C-alpha cells in the first residue's frame, strides 16, 4: 500500500512537475528509502536533496518515476523504490516490482505473456490473413 | 450571348447535382 | 497500445528488460534455451514503442520484437 | 481470396514437355499436323502473293488481295501448331 | 559530310571562332610593351590559339554551324580515334584497376587480420599487384573459365524473399 | 627507415593522397607536354 | 471521438494525431475494421463512379464559364489575334490598377487569358458560339447527375454485384475493348464525319438539321455499294480558309498526311477515317475473350500455355491470372504505368503533330499543355510503381507463384537493383563529367574544346522518316527506297512537306546539347526507375529488416538499432522517388521549353551553342527569360503578368517551408509542443479555454508527406508561373 | 587608386592562365581581396625585402610554436594545478598578451 504521509524531498520547485493530466488522467508516485540526506537531480529537470529515511514523489508518467528509480540504483545503490499508480478516484494500483522481485529476475509464478513458439522468420504473409481475423504469427 | 434564364437553368441542373451528390456521399459513408 | 512479442529464439540474457524504461518485460521460467528463462510482455499498455528492447536484444535477427499500433496517451509519452 | 471465375469449359494446358497439349489449340485440337503444314505453306504463299500485289498501293485497293493478305500472320501460328501436332503423335 | 556537318578546315566559323579568339587576346596584349613578361605570356597563349586551331583544323573533325568540333560515336571508322579507341584506352586502364584491387582482396582474406590489410596496404604485395594488371584481359578471363571469379548463388547471402 | 613510420605511411589515407597527386601530376604533365588533345590523332 | 469510425485504433487516440491519421487513411478501404471483399469492390465502385461526376462537372463548369465570360464568339473570326478568356475575376482586394490591368480580351471586365486551349479543341471539332457551348455545359450536368445516380443506385440493395461479377475478366474486356474503345472511336469518327468537318467548310450542323445535311453528296450509297475510295475525292484544298466554304472540299475520309497549310493542324478527315479505323481494330479487338457461347479465348489458358519450353521463365506465366484477379493493387499499377506512358505520348506526339487549329502558334498554350501532361505522367508512374510495391506488401502470395515470373523477379532483385545502380552511375559519372567538361573549357575561353557528340542514331531516325537535313539519304530520304515506292501514292507528299518544313516542331533539328539532355533523362529515369524497383522489391524484407512485410507499406522506422533505419519502408522509396521524378519532369520540361521558345524567336543557334554547358541553361533560359516575370509588379507600375509574378514568388515560399518538415524532425518539436503546452495551462485568462484533442507534433511519416506536399506545390507552382510568364511576355 | 591588389598567380596548364588577369601595374595575376596590401602600408612595409623578412620571421616562429608543442607535450608536460590558475592566467594574458601587445604596437 501507498502510505500517503511519507515525506518528500527538499525541493525548490520548477516549471517542469505534473500537468492538469495528472490530476485529471492519471498519476504515478514513487517511494524509496536513503540511507543520508543527499542531492539527486529530478527527472522533471533541477537538483532536488531526498532526506534520510522515506521519500515519496509525484510524477506524471511511468517513465519519469522508472528514470528516478534507475538514477538512484546507479548512484546510490537503492533498490527498494516502489512505484504506484494513482486516479483521481482515489484508487492506487502497484507497479514496480510487481510481484515484489525485479523482472530481470526469474521469480515463480509469472506467467508469459506475447511468447510465440517459433522463430521470427516463420511468421505468415499478409494474403492468407487478408480479409481474414487470422493472426500472422499463426 | 447567353441570358440569365439560361444561368438560372444550369443553377437548379447544379442544385439537382448537389442533391444526387450528397445521396451518394450519404450511401458511401453507410 | 504496442504489441511485444518473444519469440523462442530467446536465448534468457534479460538485456531487454533491463534496457525497458517502462517496465514492460520481465523474465519468466522456460525450457527451451539453456538460460532456462523467456522474456515476456504483460504490461504492453505501458509500452511507448521506444525499441531499446530490440536494440538490446543480441540473437541473430531479433527475439522480441514491437509492433506499433493504435496509440494512447502512455504509448504517446504524454505528460499531459 | 474470393473464388476467381473463368467460362465454362477451362481447362489445365500448363505444359513442361516437349510440346503443349492439341487442347491450346482449342477448335484446331483435331486437325492433323500435315494438315496444318500444308495449310501454312499455302497461307505463306497466297499472302505473299497479296501483299506483293498491294505492296504499290493505290486509293482504290482491291478487297480480295487485302483480305489474302492477313493469311500472311495466318501462317506462323499455322506452323507452330504444326509443330505442336507434330510432337504430340498426330 | 556525316549528318550534314562540313570539315573544320574548311569552315568559315571555324576560321570567326579562331579570329575572335585572336582578337581577345591580341586586345589584351596591345596594353603591355613589349619584352614584359605579360606580353610574352600572352604570344605563348596566342601561339597556343593558333596551333590548336591548326590541329584541329587538319584533323578530320567535322564541324556543326557553331563552329566548334563534332564527334561521330556510330562505329564509323573514320572517327574511329574520337570515341571507340580512346575508350578502349579506359577500357585497358579500368579494367586493369579493379582486377588488381580484386587481387588484393583475395590476397587480403588470407592474411592473419584481414581489416587491418584494408586500412594498412601491404605495399610491396601491392606493387607486385598492380604490375599483374599488364595482362588483365586474359587472366581475368581464365580466372572466370576456371570458376574462381564468378561464385555460385547457393554461396552468396540473400534477403528473405 | 623506421619500421613503424613506413606503416604509418602505408595507411589508406597518406597511399591515398599520394597517389591520388601522382596520377594527377600524370595527367598535369601529358596535358602541358601534348594540350588538347581532343581526339586520338589519325 | 468517432471521426475515424473505420478505425477503432484511430478513433482512441487522444492527440490531434487522429484527425490527421483519419484524413490520410479515409480512403484506404483495405486498412478499414471488418471491410469484406464484397464491400469493398462496391465501395471502390461508387467511388469510380463519384469520380466520373467530378470529371463530367468540371468539364461542363468549362464549358459554362465560357459561355458565359469567355469571348469564344469573337475568338472564332479572328483566332490568330484575339486572346482566349478563361474566365472573369472578381476579387474585392483588388486595387484600380489591378482592374485596369486585367480587363484584356477585348471585354470590359477583367479576365485571365486562357493556357488550356480548350478554344482550339472546342473550336476544331465544330463549336462556333456560345449558345452550343452552354448546351453542352448542360448536357453534362445532366451526365454527371445520371452518374451520381448510378453510384447511388449501384450500391441501393438487390443491385450490389456480386464478387464474380467484379472478377469476370473476359466480360469486361470484351465489353470495354469493343463498346468503349471502339464503339467511342467510331461515334467520335461519326462526329467528325456528320458534324466537325462540315462546320470546318463553313456549313452548320446542329441537332436540328443533322438528319436531312448529308456529310457527302453521294450519301451512304458508296459505303453500302463497296466504292469507298468516293469518300477519298476532292480533298481540301490548299486554299481552304477553316471554318469557310472557301476551298472546301467535298471528302469525308482522307489519308493526306503532314498539316492543313494554314491551321498548322492535321486535316481532319484523317482524324475521322483514324479513328473509324481504330473503332474497328478495337472491336475486331473486343470480341476475343469467351463470355457466353462457346467462341472467345479463355485468359487463364492463354496465361498458363505461354510457359517456354526451354525452362529460361520456370514455370512462366502460371498463377499470375489469379494474383492479378486477386490483387487490385497490381491492377493499379499496371493500369497507372500504362496511362501514364500513354500521357507522355501524348504530351509528345501533340506538340510534334498538333490536331487543334491554329493551336500551334499558341505558344503559351502548347508549353503549358506539354508541361501539365508530362508532370501528370510523372505522377502516374510513380503511383504505378508505389501501388505495385504496396501489391508486393499486401497481395504477393509466394505459395500461390511458386517458380512463377514474380518469384523469379524476387529471386534475382538483387542483380536487376545492383545493374540499375551500375548504370546509373554510369550515366549520372559521365554525363556530369562531360557538362562540367564543358563548362570549363567555355569558362577558360576555349569553346572548341567542348566533348560534343553528334546524335546520329536519332538523326538517322528523322532521315528514316524522311528528314533531308542530314543528308543519310535512307528510307524516306531516298526516293529510290522500297518504302518511299511504297508508300508515294498514299502519304509520302503530305508527310515530306511537313517534315522538310522548318516552321513546325516535326521532328526538329538536334545538335550536342539535345544528345547531353536526352542522356541526362535517361540518367533521370533510370535513376528513379532504380529507388521505384529497389523500393518495390525490397518491399517484403531486407538484410537489415527481414520481416517488412509484417509491418506493413508504411511506418517510420525499425528503431535506431541495428546501425539505424531511417526510411527504410517502401512509402520512404516513394517519398525519395517523387524528388526524383519532379527532376525528372523539370529537365523535360527545362529542355522543351528552352528549344521551343529558341526557335519560335528565331534563335535557334542561340540554344545550339548555349545547351552544351550549364551555365547556358542557367543565364540564357533561367536568366534571361526572368525579366517579364520578375518585372510583372515593380516600384514603378504593375501590369496583367503579376500574378505569375505573385505566384512564383509563392512557389519559392512554399518548396523552402517543405524544407522544414525534411530536415527538422520530432522530438524537437514535440518538447517545444511540451513547452507550449505548459504555457497554455499557466497562462490566466486562456486556461478557461480547454483544447479537446491533445497537441502533439507530427509523426515522421506524416511530415516526411507534409513537406513532400510543400515542396511538390512549390515545384509545381513555381515552373507554372515561370513558363507561362515567360512564353506570355517574350510572345503574348 | 589605379592598382588592383593580387598576390596569386597561375601556372598556364589547361588555359587556366586565363585567370591572370589585368590588375593594372604591368601585373597579370588573381586579384585578392583579403586587404593585406592596405595592413601592409600602414605598417610602413614599402618593400618586397621587408615582406621576405616577415615571411622568414614567420617561418621561424611557426617552427618555434611546434616545436613548444612538441616539448609541452612530450618532453614537460604541465600538471593539473599549473593548468587551474585562473587568477595568473587572466594577470598575465591582460597585462603581458594583450598589455604589452598594444604596448609595442603603439611603439
Ligand atoms: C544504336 C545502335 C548501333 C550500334 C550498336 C552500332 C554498332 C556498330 N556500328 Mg553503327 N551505326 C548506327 C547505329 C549503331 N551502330 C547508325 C544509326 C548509323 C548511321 C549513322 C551507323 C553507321 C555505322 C557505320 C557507317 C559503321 C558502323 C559500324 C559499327 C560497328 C563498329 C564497332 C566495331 O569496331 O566492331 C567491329 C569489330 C568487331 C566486331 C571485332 C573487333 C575486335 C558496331 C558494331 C562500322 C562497322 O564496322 O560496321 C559493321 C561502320 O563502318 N556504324
Ligand atoms: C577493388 C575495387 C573494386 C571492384 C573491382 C569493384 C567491383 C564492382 N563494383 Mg564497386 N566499389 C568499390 C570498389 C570496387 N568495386 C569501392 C571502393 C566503392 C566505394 C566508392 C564501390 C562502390 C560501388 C557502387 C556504389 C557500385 C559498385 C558496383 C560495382 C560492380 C560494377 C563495376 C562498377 O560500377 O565499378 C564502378 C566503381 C566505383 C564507382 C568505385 C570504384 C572506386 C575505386 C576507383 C576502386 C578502388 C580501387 C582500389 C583503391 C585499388 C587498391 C588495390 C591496390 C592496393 C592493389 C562490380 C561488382 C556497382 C554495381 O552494383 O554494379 C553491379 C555499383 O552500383 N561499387
Ligand atoms: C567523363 C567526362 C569527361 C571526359 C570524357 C573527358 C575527356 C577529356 N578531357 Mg575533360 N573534364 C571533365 C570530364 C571529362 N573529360 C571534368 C569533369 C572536368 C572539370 C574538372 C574536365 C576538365 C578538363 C580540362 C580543363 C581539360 C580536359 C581535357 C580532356 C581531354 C583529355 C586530354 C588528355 O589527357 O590527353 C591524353 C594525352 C596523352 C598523351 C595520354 C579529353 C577529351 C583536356 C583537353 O585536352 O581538352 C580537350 C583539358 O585541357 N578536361
Ligand atoms: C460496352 C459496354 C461498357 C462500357 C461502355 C463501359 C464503360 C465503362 N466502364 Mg464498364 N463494364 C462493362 C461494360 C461496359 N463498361 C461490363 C460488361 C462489366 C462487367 C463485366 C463492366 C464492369 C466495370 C467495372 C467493374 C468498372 C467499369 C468502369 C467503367 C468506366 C471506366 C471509366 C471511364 O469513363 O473511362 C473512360 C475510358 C474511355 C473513354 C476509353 C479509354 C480512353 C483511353 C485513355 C484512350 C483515349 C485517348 C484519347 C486520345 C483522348 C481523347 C479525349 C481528349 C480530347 C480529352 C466506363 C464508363 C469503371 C468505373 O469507373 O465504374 C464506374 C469500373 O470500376 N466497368
Ligand atoms: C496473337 C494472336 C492470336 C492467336 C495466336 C489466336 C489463336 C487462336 N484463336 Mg484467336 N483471336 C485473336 C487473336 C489471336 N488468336 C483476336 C485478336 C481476336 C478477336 C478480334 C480473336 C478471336 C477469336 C475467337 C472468337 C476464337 C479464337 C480462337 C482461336 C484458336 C483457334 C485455332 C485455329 O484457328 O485453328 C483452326 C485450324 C485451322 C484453321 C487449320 C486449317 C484447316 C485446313 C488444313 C485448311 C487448309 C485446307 C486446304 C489445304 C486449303 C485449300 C482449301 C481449298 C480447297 C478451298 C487459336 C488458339 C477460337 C477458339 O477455339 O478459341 C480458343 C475462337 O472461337 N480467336
Ligand atoms: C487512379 C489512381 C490511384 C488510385 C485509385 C489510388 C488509390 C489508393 N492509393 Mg495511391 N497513388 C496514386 C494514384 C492512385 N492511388 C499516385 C499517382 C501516387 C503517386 C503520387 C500514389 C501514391 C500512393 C501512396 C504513397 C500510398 C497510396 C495509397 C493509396 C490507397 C489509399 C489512399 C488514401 O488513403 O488516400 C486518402 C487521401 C485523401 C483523403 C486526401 C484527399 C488507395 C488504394 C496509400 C495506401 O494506403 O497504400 C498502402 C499509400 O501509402 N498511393
Ligand atoms: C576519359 C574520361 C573518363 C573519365 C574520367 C571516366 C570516369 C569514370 N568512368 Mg568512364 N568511360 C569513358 C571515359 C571516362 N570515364 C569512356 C570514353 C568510356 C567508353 C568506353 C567509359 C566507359 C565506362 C564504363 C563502362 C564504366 C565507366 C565507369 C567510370 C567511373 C569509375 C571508374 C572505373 O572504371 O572504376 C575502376 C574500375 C573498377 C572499380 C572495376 C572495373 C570495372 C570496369 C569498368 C570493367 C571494364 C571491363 C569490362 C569487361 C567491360 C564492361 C563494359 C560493358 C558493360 C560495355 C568513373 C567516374 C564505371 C562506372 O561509372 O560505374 C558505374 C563503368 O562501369 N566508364
Ligand atoms: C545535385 C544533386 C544530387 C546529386 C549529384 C545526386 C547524386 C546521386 N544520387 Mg541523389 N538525391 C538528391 C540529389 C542529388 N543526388 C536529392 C535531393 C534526393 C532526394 C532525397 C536524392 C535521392 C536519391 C536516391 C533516392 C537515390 C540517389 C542516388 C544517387 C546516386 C546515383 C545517381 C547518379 O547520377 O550517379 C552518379 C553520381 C553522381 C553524379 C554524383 C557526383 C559524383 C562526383 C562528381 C564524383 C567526383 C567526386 C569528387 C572527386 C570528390 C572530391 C571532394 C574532395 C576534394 C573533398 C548519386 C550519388 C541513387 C543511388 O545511390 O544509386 C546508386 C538512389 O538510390 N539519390
Ligand atoms: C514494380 C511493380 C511490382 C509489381 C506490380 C507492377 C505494376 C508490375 C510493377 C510496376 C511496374 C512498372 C511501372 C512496369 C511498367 C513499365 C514500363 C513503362 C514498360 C514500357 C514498355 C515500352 C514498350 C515495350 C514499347 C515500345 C515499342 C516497341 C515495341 C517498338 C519497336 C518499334 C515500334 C513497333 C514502332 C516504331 C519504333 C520501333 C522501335 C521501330
Ligand atoms: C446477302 C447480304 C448482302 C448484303 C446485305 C447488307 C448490305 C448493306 C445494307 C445496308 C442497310 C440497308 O440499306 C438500305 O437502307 C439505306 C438507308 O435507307 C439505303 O441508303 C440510302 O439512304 C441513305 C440515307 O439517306 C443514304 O445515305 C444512301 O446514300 C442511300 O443509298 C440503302 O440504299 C438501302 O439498301
Ligand atoms: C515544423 C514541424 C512541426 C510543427 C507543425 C505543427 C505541429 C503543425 C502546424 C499546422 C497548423 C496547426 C495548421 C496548418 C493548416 C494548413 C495550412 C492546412 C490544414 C488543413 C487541410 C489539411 C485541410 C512538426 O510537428 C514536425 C514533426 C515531425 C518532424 C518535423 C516537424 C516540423 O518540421
Ligand atoms: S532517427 Fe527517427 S527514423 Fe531514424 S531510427 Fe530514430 S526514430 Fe527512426
Amino acid at each position: 500500500t501507498l502510505n500517503l504521509q511519507i515525506p518528500s524531498p527538499t525541493f525548490e520547485g520548477s516549471t517542469g512537475g505534473w500537468l492538469r493530466a495528472a490530476e485529471v488522467e492519471e498519476k504515478y508516485a514513487i517511494t524509496w528509502t536513503s540511507p543520508k540526506e543527499q542531492v539527486f537531480e529530478m527527472p522533471t529537470g533541477g537538483a532536488a536533496i531526498m532526506r534520510q529515511g522515506e521519500n515519496l514523489l509525484y510524477l506524471a508518467r511511468k517513465e519519469q518515476c522508472l528514470a528516478l528509480a534507475t538514477q538512484v540504483k546507479n548512484s546510490f545503490k537503492i533498490t527498494d523504490y516502489k512505484v504506484y499508480r494513482i486516479f483521481p478516484s482515489g484508487e492506487v494500483q502497484y507497479l514496480h516490482p510487481k510481484d515484489g522481485v525485479f523482472p530481470e529476475k526469474v521469480n515463480a509464478g509469472r506467467v508469459g505473456v506475447g511468447n510465440v513458439s517459433h522463430s521470427i522468420g516463420k511468421n505468415l504473409n499478409p494474403a492468407q490473413i487478408k480479409f481474414t481475423s487470422k493472426s500472422f504469427n499463426g | 450571348m447567353i441570358s440569365d434564364t439560361q444561368i438560372f437553368i444550369a443553377l437548379i441542373l447544379a442544385l439537382v447535382s448537389l442533391v444526387l451528390a450528397i445521396r451518394l456521399g450519404r450511401a458511401l459513408y453507410q | 497500445s504496442h504489441s511485444v512479442k518473444v519469440y523462442d529464439t530467446c536465448i534468457g540474457c534479460t538485456q531487454c528488460v533491463r534496457a525497458c524504461p517502462c517496465d514492460v518485460l520481465e523474465m519468466v521460467s522456460w525450457d527451451g534455451c539453456k538460460a532456462g528463462q523467456i522474456a515476456s510482455a504483460p504490461r504492453t499498455e505501458d509500452c511507448i514503442g521506444c525499441k531499446r528492447c530490440e536494440t538490446a536484444c543480441p540473437t541473430d535477427f531479433l527475439s522480441v520484437r514491437v509492433y506499433l499500433g493504435g496509440e494512447t496517451t502512455r504509448s504517446m509519452g504524454l505528460a499531459y | 481470396y474470393s473464388p476467381v471465375p473463368s467460362p465454362e469449359g477451362t481447362k489445365e494446358v500448363y505444359w513442361e514437355t516437349k510440346a503443349p497439349s492439341s487442347d491450346v489449340l482449342g477448335i484446331g485440337a483435331g486437325v492433323s499436323s500435315g494438315n496444318f503444314a500444308a495449310s501454312s505453306v499455302v497461307a505463306l504463299m497466297i499472302g505473299g502473293f497479296c501483299t506483293g500485289q498491294v505492296i504499290p498501293l493505290t486509293s482504290d485497293p482491291n478487297p480480295l488481295f487485302l483480305i489474302g493478305s492477313f493469311l500472311l500472320p495466318y501462317s506462323w501460328a499455322l506452323h507452330v501448331a504444326a509443330w505442336i501436332q507434330k510432337n504430340n503423335g498426330k | 559530310d556525316v549528318a550534314g556537318l562540313t570539315p573544320c578546315g574548311e569552315s568559315k566559323e571555324f576560321a570567326r571562332r579562331l579570329d575572335g579568339s585572336v582578337k581577345k587576346l591580341q586586345t589584351r596584349l596591345k596594353k603591355y610593351e613589349a619584352g614584359t613578361p605579360p606580353a610574352l605570356a600572352l604570344q605563348k597563349q596566342i601561339d597556343k590559339t593558333k596551333n590548336r586551331f591548326d590541329r584541329y583544323g587538319k584533323a578530320g573533325l567535322l564541324c556543326g554551324t557553331d563552329g566548334l568540333p563534332h564527334l561521330i560515336a556510330d562505329g564509323r571508322w573514320s572517327h574511329s580515334g574520337e570515341f571507340v579507341i580512346p575508350g578502349l584506352f579506359f577500357l585497358y586502364v579500368a579494367g586493369w584497376i579493379g582486377w588488381v584491387g580484386r587481387s588484393y582482396v583475395l590476397f587480403a582474406r588470407t592474411a592473419d587480420k584481414p581489416t587491418e590489410k584494408e586500412i594498412i596496404i601491404d605495399v610491396p604485395v601491392a606493387l607486385s599487384f598492380v604490375s599483374t594488371g599488364f595482362i588483365w584481359p586474359f587472366s581475368a578471363f581464365k580466372e572466370f573459365t576456371s570458376g574462381n571469379l564468378i561464385v555460385p548463388a547457393d554461396e552468396i547471402t540473400v534477403s528473405p524473399r | 627507415m623506421d619500421s613503424n613510420f613506413l606503416k604509418y605511411l602505408s595507411t589508406a589515407p597518406v597511399l591515398f593522397t599520394v597517389w591520388l597527386s601522382f596520377t594527377a601530376s600524370f595527367i598535369i604533365e601529358a596535358n602541358r607536354f601534348f594540350p588538347d588533345m581532343l581526339y586520338f590523332p589519325m | 471521438t468517432k471521426f475515424p469510425k473505420f478505425s477503432q485504433a484511430l478513433a482512441q487516440d487522444p492527440a490531434t494525431r487522429r484527425i490527421w491519421y483519419g484524413l490520410a487513411t479515409a480512403h484506404d478501404l483495405e486498412s478499414h475494421d471488418g471491410m469484406t471483399e464484397e464491400n469493398l469492390y462496391q465501395k471502390i465502385f461508387a467511388s469510380h463512379f463519384g469520380h466520373l461526376a467530378v470529371i463530367f462537372l468540371w468539364t461542363s463548369g468549362n464549358l459554362f464559364h465560357l459561355a458565359w465570360q469567355g469571348n469564344f464568339e469573337q475568338w472564332v473570326l479572328n483566332p490568330l489575334k484575339v486572346k482566349p478568356i478563361a474566365h472573369a475575376i472578381w476579387d474585392p482586394h483588388f486595387g484600380q490598377p489591378a482592374v485596369k490591368a486585367f480587363t484584356k480580351g477585348g471585354v470590359s471586365y477583367p479576365v485571365n487569358i486562357a493556357t488550356s486551349g480548350v478554344y482550339h479543341w472546342w473550336y476544331t471539332i465544330g463549336m462556333r458560339s456560345n449558345t452550343d457551348l452552354y448546351a453542352g455545359s448542360l448536357f453534362l450536368l445532366f451526365l454527371a447527375g445520371v452518374f451520381l445516380f448510378a453510384g447511388w443506385l449501384h450500391l441501393q440493395p438487390k443491385f450490389r454485384p456480386g464478387l464474380s461479377w467484379f472478377k469476370n475478366n473476359e466480360s469486361r474486356l470484351n465489353h470495354h475493348l469493343s463498346g468503349l474503345f471502339g464503339f467511342s472511336s467510331l461515334a467520335w469518327s461519326a462526329h467528325l464525319i456528320h458534324v466537325a468537318i462540315p462546320e470546318a467548310r463553313g456549313q452548320h450542323v446542329g441537332w436540328d438539321n443533322f438528319t436531312k445535311v448529308a456529310p457527302h453528296p453521294a450519301g451512304l450509297q458508296p459505303f453500302f455499294s463497296g466504292n469507298w475510295g468516293v469518300y477519298a475525292a476532292a480533298p481540301d484544298t490548299t486554299n481552304h480558309i477553316f471554318g469557310t466554304s472557301e476551298g472546301a472540299g467535298t471528302a469525308i475520309l482522307t489519308f493526306l498526311g503532314g498539316f492543313h497549310p494554314q491551321t498548322q493542324a492535321l486535316w481532319l478527315t484523317d482524324i475521322a477515317h483514324h479513328h473509324l479505323a481504330i473503332g474497328v481494330v478495337f472491336i475486331f479487338a473486343g470480341h476475343m475473350y469467351r463470355t457466353n457461347w462457346g467462341i472467345g479465348h479463355s485468359l487463364k489458358e492463354i496465361l498458363d500455355a505461354h510457359r517456354p519450353p526451354g525452362g529460361r521463365l520456370g514455370a512462366g506465366h502460371k498463377g499470375i491470372f489469379e494474383t492479378l484477379t486477386n490483387s487490385l493493387h497490381f491492377q493499379l499499377g499496371l493500369a497507372l504505368a500504362s496511362l501514364g506512358v500513354i500521357t507522355s505520348l501524348v504530351a509528345q506526339h501533340m506538340y510534334a503533330l498538333p490536331s487543334y487549329a491554329f493551336i500551334a502558334k499558341d505558344y503559351v498554350t502548347q508549353s503549358a499543355l506539354y508541361t501539365h501532361h508530362q508532370y501528370i505522367a510523372g505522377f502516374l508512374m510513380v503511383g504505378a510503381f508505389a501501388h505495385g510495391a504496396i501489391f508486393f506488401v499486401r497481395d504477393y502470395d509466394p505459395e500461390q507463384n511458386k517458380n512463377n515470373v514474380l518469384a523469379r523477379i524476387l529471386d534475382h532483385k538483387e542483380a536487376i537493383i545492383s545493374h540499375l545502380s551500375w548504370v546509373s552511375l554510369f550515366l549520372g559519372f559521365h554525363t556530369l563529367g562531360i557538362y562540367v567538361h564543358n563548362d570549363v573549357v567555355v569558362a577558360f575561353g576555349t569553346p572548341e574544346k567542348q566533348i560534343l557528340v553528334e546524335p546520329v542514331f536519332a538523326q538517322w531516325i528523322q532521315a528514316s522518316s524522311g528528314k533531308a537535313l542530314y543528308g543519310f539519304d535512307v528510307f524516306l530520304s531516298s526516293s529510290n527506297s522500297v518504302a518511299t515506292n511504297a508508300s508515294s501514292n498514299i502519304w509520302l507528299p503530305g508527310w515530306l512537306e511537313a517534315i522538310n518544313s522548318g516552321k513546325n516542331s516535326l521532328f526538329l533539328p538536334i545538335g550536342p546539347g539535345d544528345f547531353l539532355i536526352h542522356h541526362a533523362i535517361a540518367l533521370a529515369l533510370h535513376t528513379t526507375t532504380l529507388i521505384l524497383v529497389k523500393g518495390a522489391l525490397d518491399a517484403r524484407g531486407s538484410k537489415l529488416m527481414p520481416d517488412k512485410k509484417d509491418f506493413g507499406y508504411s511506418f517510420p522506422c525499425d528503431g535506431p538499432g541495428r546501425g539505424g533505419t531511417c526510411d527504410i519502408s517502401a512509402w520512404d522509396a516513394f517519398y525519395l522517388s517523387m524528388f526524383w521524378m519532379l527532376n525528372t519532369i523539370g529537365w523535360v520540361t527545362f529542355y522543351w521549353h528552352w528549344k521551343h521558345v529558341t526557335i519560335w524567336q528565331g534563335n535557334a543557334g542561340q540554344f545550339n551553342e548555349s545547351s552544351t554547358y550549364i551555365m547556358g541553361w542557367l543565364r540564357d533560359y533561367l536568366w534571361l527569360n526572368s525579366s517579364p516575370l520578375i518585372n510583372g509588379y515593380n516600384p514603378f507600375g504593375m501590369n496583367s503578368l503579376s500574378v505569375w509574378s505573385w505566384m512564383f514568388l509563392f512557389g519559392h515560399l512554399i518548396w523552402a517551408t517543405g524544407f522544414m518538415f525534411l530536415i527538422s524532425w520530432r522530438g524537437y518539436w514535440q518538447e517545444l509542443i511540451e513547452t507550449l503546452v505548459w504555457a497554455h495551462e499557466r497562462t490566466p485568462l486562456a486556461n478557461l479555454v480547454r483544447w479537446k484533442d491533445k497537441p502533439v507534433a507530427l509523426s515522421i511519416v506524416q511530415a516526411r508527406l507534409v513537406g513532400l506536399i510543400h515542396f511538390t506545390a512549390g515545384y509545381i507552382f513555381t515552373y507554372a508561373a515561370f513558363v507561362i510568364a515567360s512564353t506570355t511576355g517574350k510572345f503574348g | 587608386t589605379a592598382v588592383k591588389p593580387s598576390a596569386q598567380v597561375v601556372w598556364p596548364i589547361v588555359g587556366q592562365e586565363i585567370l591572370n588577369g589585368d590588375v593594372g601595374g604591368g601585373f597579370q595575376g588573381v586579384q585578392v581581396t583579403s586587404g593585406f596590401f592596405q595592413i601592409w602600408r600602414a605598417s610602413g612595409i614599402t618593400s618586397e625585402v621587408e615582406l621576405y623578412w616577415c615571411a622568414l620571421a614567420g617561418l621561424l616562429m611557426s617552427g618555434l610554436m611546434i616545436f613548444a608543442g612538441w616539448f609541452h607535450y612530450h618532453k614537460a608536460a604541465p600538471k593539473l594545478e599549473w593548468f587551474q590558475n585562473a587568477e595568473s592566467m587572466l594577470n598575465h594574458h591582460l597585462s603581458g598578451l594583450l598589455g604589452l601587445g598594444c604596448l609595442s604596437w603603439a611603439g
